[PDB]
């Protein structure tokens, strides 16, 4: 019914585009020098990332959902 | 058990004890093809999401596919406790279960060419007083890669099995193999 609910579905995707930009990750845990993100999905491993107050990170485990 | 077989039957049981499972059957399979289409399944996975537009989304999706409002209470409780990310794997489950608190069977004949169901419908009574199926759903494909005739997959998913199209060449290289 998504093809009636086609403003549903815009909807949907104005939603979703906010959380899946390119090189931009959202902190999912964070604690004793480990912080899981949620996204971040061309990340290579090994890779910088940057926390928003200056704390540099590294990417070492990238998992299917979640990079650690 | 799994965790879309625990929710499966939990929706199976309270669609069952009262009395909607033509409609809770229609609702899982309108459901289905809801959460197929992966942008609408990310959206509620993607845990970033905030529950409140996740559930916003939820109620119109209820409204303009016009569920059960039990159903619509499951998928509400699946947002509740985080097991959303699994919904593809519950409404896959939620068939078995369904077969099996409606008595039913399903089982596929994969064939060579089509029939004209009288013997489809001696092979669905054989398969049904063999697994004692008040009403077994018969079901077939079309698939070439087969050689001659037909064969019978009953059980929990196929777990049985009596074929005779290619199992008779098999046994003749199995014979003159020796082996």
């Amino acid at each position: 019914a998504d093809e009636i609910s086609k403003i549903i579905r815009e909807r949907i995707e104005g939603y979703n585009r906010e959380v899946k930009v390119v090189n931009t990750g959202t902190v999912l845990q964070v604690g004793d020098g480990i912080a899981r993100i949620h996204g971040l999905d061309e990340v290579m491993a090994g890779e910088l990332v940057e926390f928003e107050e200056g704390t540099i990170g590294i990417a070492l485990n990238l998992e299917s959902n979640n990079v650690g | 058990d799994s965790t879309a077989s625990r929710y499966a039957s939990a929706l199976a049981d309270v669609a069952d004890v009262t009395g909607t499972l033509e409609a809770t059957n229609s609702d899982v399979e309108k459901l289905i093809r809801i959460f197929s289409e992966e942008p609408v399944y990310y959206f509620f996975a993607n845990p970033v999401i905030s529950i409140d537009n996740k559930r916003s989304v939820l109620d119109e999706i209820i409204t303009t596919s016009g569920l059960q409002p039990h159903t619509a209470n499951f998928i509400n409780i699946l947002i509740d406790s985080e097991r959303i990310n699994l919904v593809k794997e519950i409404l896959n489950e939620f068939e078995d279960v369904f077969n099996k608190i409606t008595g039913t069977e399903v089982a596929v004949v994969t064939s060579v060419v089509k029939l004209e169901n009288d013997h489809l419908a001696q092979i669905a009574k054989g398969v049904q007083k063999i697994t004692g199926a008040k009403n077994v759903r018969i079901k077939t494909v079309i698939d070439p890669s087969l050689v001659a005739g037909f064969t019978i997959r009953y059980g929990n998913e196929g777990s049985k099995l009596v074929d005779m199209s290619v199992k008779k060449q098999l046994e003749e290289i199995a014979a003159q193999l020796e082996m």
